[PDB]
């Protein structure tokens, strides 16, 4: 994608994850287990179903062709009629099949998009209490039990709590 | 040791459905919301829960001048939409011309129910004879006419000027249809007429119309070389039309009473009646969908997705898919 | 303690104006640009310093043929447009019809400019009667007739063939109108022009036409069974006009030189005259604006917006705004 | 947004801020202050203004409606001219709408790009003479007068000239 | 002391090739596309292996009746387009009009070859002279006529009545013209035809027309005020065509058999033929290109481009170039 | 541009970088030179030359002229088919000018988003045994010649192999 996020920096898709598009999964002393971030989804699935919405309510006006007759001494208006009524429909299908590949395009790097502003958004909360692996997680510098790992889940990880704790551990690395 | 970790990730399934983008074809995706209905049931419904008026081999001339072939539609009910094949069996059954054929057709189209009622009856001719018939017009076993119109000729060996009017007293329109014959040879026109140079003369508020018998000698279709060339006019609600005429005139006898104008179409289908219902409905078959889009058919009537010439058209709503 | 610092950051302000975007609706945005002319003036006006012509209640046809209640437009000057309402109530006095009406309404369309000129004095009928007239085209209370054709009738009791040629030496081409009159019966034919079996031939380079009457009877329009139709032709420079009658002929007397075409158009509106000014109007108010898009009619002329059915278009210029 | 830093990282605008669109906020000895950062919003105006002046001009030749008649006995040619110039009413409103709605979006996400551009031009001058803190602020690691803030608004800033007392810094954190 | 250092960045060269962008325009980049073609060789060409019918000063009409100035025509091989100038100076002779001629001129479009077939050899008429001519359609300074009618006129001071027949026996469609004459006064009338009251019946299965002489006066068109109207039927297979008249009949001679049906046009072009070859052509010049747009004309034959009005269509396919 | 690579962070192109359009510059013992990045270079090339042929093949059924007579007295169906033919002409003109500029647009960006990932495709790689100048360039912190090079090329760099020989240079610099 153009973000760098899904099938980049983190590879591959998490088949046990199936509570939302975009989540975390971790492993402390309690075991792993997967959960998924509501705000980021619901933000998602929102502003999809609504572009869903927004593609079909931009041709409910469009060209509806009627039949007509003519006689064998009015081909050309015969021809004139047939020409402008094939005329649009190309181009309302056109149209249609222009805006499905231009949106599913862009619904496409809108979830790289959400997935690389979701890693960013616990990077910039953990800082180096924890080291960035490069495949999407963080090793931390101290101990994350199932209360620490909500709080940064939803954003209320209190940095200095374990900020002289992780310092010793960084220490003992650099020695 | 290695410690707590959190890691960051994205969904993904066993999902196999693909989408197209403008740079990669068959992206395989979690997600994805199909908008293309490209299904029907093959058979003509009611639209809502009117029915429509099914010609079977009869064409919308053997219905309105009354061919005897088409007597399953004397007085049709109210429709819905009208089906007509493309090459109908029972259509002119003399041969000859239905004029402004294809005007009167798209006015039918913004017709639902027509009422005939009978102008002139056939015991009002005590001059002349009103009983032309034809072999080319067989009822049953035996040679017809049209219905809805008569086929005056000389009674003992005369043809008096016909001068009649008649006046629209009825609330609705009136829907008239007339004639001329056109004969092959002076004899026959004498046969038929006695006076060998003939007019007939219509008159309305806005029509002012003079025809004169083209006599003369021409292939046969169906056996005949004469013609029969017919005319339409709409007569408003409280005016009147008038007819005069030496010979070779077709006479109107009944009329028909616009009661319902609205929508509807003439749809060319070879199918018949399926005693199903639908919202939307197209020449090959009928349509019970709720996507906006829709490649069976470009002519539809009724509540209907949009027509596209697409034969795929499927929307990402889902993220791209890990193998 | 805390030592000095920098933030980078954005814009924002009072501002409650709306945008819309593909995934989300009413986003506040600091600034935005409508792009959407939504207003106009509600009158008619002159097209840059150029007035329409505005017929009241006569039609096109009431004002070439010269219905007696239409003299405001004998001479008309240069036009922009032209502005006729949906009903006139001077059109045709005499009842009858209008030849290829639309062909030259729209020939008319693409004219800014006529000059009328007499091409028969009104007392070059030595052997005819040229003062026909009628209670259907009343002008003080009295009979009158159209002023541009003359209603020729016989004089003592013969009506000598009418052989009469027009050169067109003028630079410009010429509009030149005339009519036949079908009456009700034999005898009002021989009362008006003697003779009983009458004609109408009129020759150009191209025209090469032959009327013949239609003698019949009829429904009362404005208490006449007669009916009058009229006939146009563009006599080019320097070609002739050659009409021969024996009965029947309603001639020309005036006829329009075309002095200048161009852009114009024929608007439909109730509309009058508003003693205004614009570079854009429509059928129903003139627009003085610089946006690109308008949704006021589609049916403009002059430098105009374009015309969509959208009821808001804003455009976003700046950020997105904080609550 | 799809970058993260409008109403992202960084939630709200700068109300006190009036002279341009993207900008600092800084606060040492000599008092506090914004200054807007003009080169990054000139762009802007550049690029937005030639967006909608290239939206209006892609559609000063379109379809244009003039009024025809028709006799009673042309109902199919009438029906056809309607349903023409209908047609092409609907294209080009439908061209109209679509075209905005489009770039309207196009317009947001390319303010938090350039705010997110701008956010790491300074984040890659300081490295570690400053500590992100997250939300769009550097509380950097020195003494900055009102020339220092200068370097780094042009970006002409040296990076070792100031490189010790942060170092110091560091070490004194580091204590 | 400094070590070893790694650089990430991207292509940049000389190119000079600007493009167009939403928020820029001549943005200089790497690599572009050009997808729109702009020339032409600005000849009439072959279409794959095959010529086009080019009328040199002549007309549609002046090929099918045979203007004696189109002999060069008289039996063209098949054709892929046909080539004719704006105003032709070849067409219609004798003065008059050819009726429905746009309906014939399209019905052409989907005909790639006549083959010429006789149905009356002009040694029939025995009791008619079949020997008209007019200094309106000269062949080598003299006074000739149009080869595929025949201008039919008394014989010794009569004009039996015609009664000529012909049945389609060919398995191929054909077409067939005719006409009529209007002298100018009823003296020419009776000295060329006797009768003073003529007519001409066509009758057809479908066919069935009248015409009658419109003896008239009128201005001269290359000095003569006669006029001759032509008519076309399409007589299908199987079908007989029947022609009654005693008098101003302009007799068929030739007719065409429709051996060919296929894509042509008629192109008006004031070119002449080229000797090369193309697979797209334009009226005003071939097109030879892998482009999938052009902007040369809009009225093209054959596989082409797609027609856009643009000047200018380049695609950016490199990244921006750096100064 | 939108990613902030090109014209940049990352200022200027490499007029000596003939074998792709992004790629790596190098500086050892073993002397300089530029090499080109295989893998990014095709995704790409595939990325554009299909968007070329997509754009090509949804304009293949569109409007086409033909020519039509009329009398003198068929002026309204005249100007009709006028009207007709050049108002579909005008929607595709308008269909192609804006596809074209709407995709140059997207394929300028897709350049900048292929040069930042790529960026943070080595950056992710070396993590503390490179210090990001911040122009684009990685100075190692410890010996590079030409097989660490390349290893850093196939995304085969080893981390923990040489942190050491590289955490103890940043601790002579930070001494
Ligand atoms: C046009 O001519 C056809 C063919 O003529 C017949 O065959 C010839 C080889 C020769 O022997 C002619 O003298 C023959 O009549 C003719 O079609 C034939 O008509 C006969 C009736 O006599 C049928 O029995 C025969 O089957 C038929 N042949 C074919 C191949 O169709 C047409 O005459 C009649 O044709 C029939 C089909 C009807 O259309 C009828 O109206 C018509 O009189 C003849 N066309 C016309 C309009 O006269
Ligand atoms: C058609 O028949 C109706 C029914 O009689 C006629 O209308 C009536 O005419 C009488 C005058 O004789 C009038 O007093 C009635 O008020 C009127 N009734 C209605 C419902 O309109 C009509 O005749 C006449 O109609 C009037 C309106 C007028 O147009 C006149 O020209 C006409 O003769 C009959 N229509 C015709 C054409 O005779
Ligand atoms: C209409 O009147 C004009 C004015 O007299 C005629 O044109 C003149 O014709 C004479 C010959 O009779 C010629 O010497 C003049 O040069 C010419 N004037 C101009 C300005 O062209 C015209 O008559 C004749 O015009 C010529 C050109 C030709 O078409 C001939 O057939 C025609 O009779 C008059 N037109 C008609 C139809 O009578
Ligand atoms: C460009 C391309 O490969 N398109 C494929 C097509 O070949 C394949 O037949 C279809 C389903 O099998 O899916 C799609
Ligand atoms: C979906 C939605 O929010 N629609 C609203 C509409 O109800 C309201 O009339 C308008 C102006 O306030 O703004 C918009
Ligand atoms: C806005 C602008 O400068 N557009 C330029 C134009 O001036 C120049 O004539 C053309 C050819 O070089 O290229 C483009």
């Amino acid at each position: 994608g153009l973000f760098g996020a899904i099938a980049g920096f983190i590879e591959g898709g998490w088949q046990g994850m199936v509570d939302g598009w975009y989540g975390y999964h971790h492993s402390n002393e309690q075991g792993s287990g997967y959960a998924a971030d509501k705000e980021s989804t619901q933000k998602a699935i929102d502003g999809v179903t609504n572009k869903v919405n927004s593609i079909i309510d931009k041709m409910n006006t469009q060209f509806e062709a009627v039949g007509r007759e003519f006689n064998n001494l009015e081909r050309r208006i015969e021809n004139l009629n047939k020409k402008m009524e094939d005329g649009f429909l190309d181009v309302w299908t056109y149209n249609a099949e222009l805006l499905v590949l231009m949106e599913n395009e862009r619904t496409l790097d809108f979830h790289d998009s959400n997935v690389k502003n979701l890693y960013d958004k616990v990077r910039l909360q953990l800082r180096d209490n924890a080291k960035e692996l490069g495949n999407g997680c963080f090793e931390f510098y101290h101990r994350c039990d199932n209360e620490c790992m909500e709080s940064v889940r939803n954003g209320t990880y209190d940095y200095p709590q374990y900020s002289e704790e992780a310092r010793l551990k960084r220490e003992e690395i650099s020695g | 040791d290695p410690g707590d970790q959190i890691c960051i990730g994205y969904h993904a399934n066993n999902s196999t459905e693909q989408v197209d983008t403008i740079m990669e074809k068959n992206v395989t995706v979690t997600h994805a919301q199909d908008i293309l209905e490209k299904t029907h049931n093959g058979k003509l419904c009611n639209l809502d829960g009117v029915k429509p008026l099914i010609l079977r081999d009869c064409s919308v001339a053997g219905w309105l001048l009354g061919n005897p072939m088409c007597d399953e539609f004397l007085n049709v009910p109210e429709w819905s939409y009208i089906v007509e094949k493309i090459n109908p069996a029972n259509d002119l059954c003399y041969p000859g011309n239905f004029n402004d054929y294809e005007e009167l057709k798209h006015l039918l189209s913004r017709i639902n129910h027509f009422e005939k009622i009978q102008i002139t009856p056939k015991n009002s001719w005590s001059d002349h004879e009103a009983s032309g018939v034809s072999s080319a017009c067989p009822y049953q076993g035996r040679s017809s006419f049209f219905r809805n119109v008569v086929w005056l000729t000389k009674k003992d060996n005369a043809y008096p000027t016909i001068k009649r009017s008649y006046n629209n007293t009825n609330q609705e329109d009136l829907l008239v249809l007339w004639g001329i014959h056109h004969p092959n040879d002076a004899t026959e026109q004498t046969r038929l007429y006695q006076n060998p140079t003939t007019y007939i003369s219509v008159g309305t508020s806005t029509l002012n119309q003079k025809l004169v018998p083209k006599i003369a000698t021409r292939s046969k279709v169906k056996g005949l070389s004469g013609r029969m060339e017919f005319f339409w006019t709409i007569l408003k609600s409280n005016d009147a039309i008038n007819f005069e005429s030496n010979g070779n005139f077709i006479a109107p006898e009944n009329a028909y009473k616009i009661v319902k104008k609205g929508d509807s179409t003439i749809m060319k289908s070879e199918l018949e009646y399926g005693d199903c219902n639908t919202k939307c409905q197209t020449p090959i078959g009928a349509i019970n969908s709720s996507m906006p889009f829709h490649n069976i058919h470009p002519l539809t009537i009724g509540e209907c997705p949009k027509y596209v010439k697409s034969n795929r058209l499927v929307l990402a709503t889902g993220l791209r898919n890990s193998p």
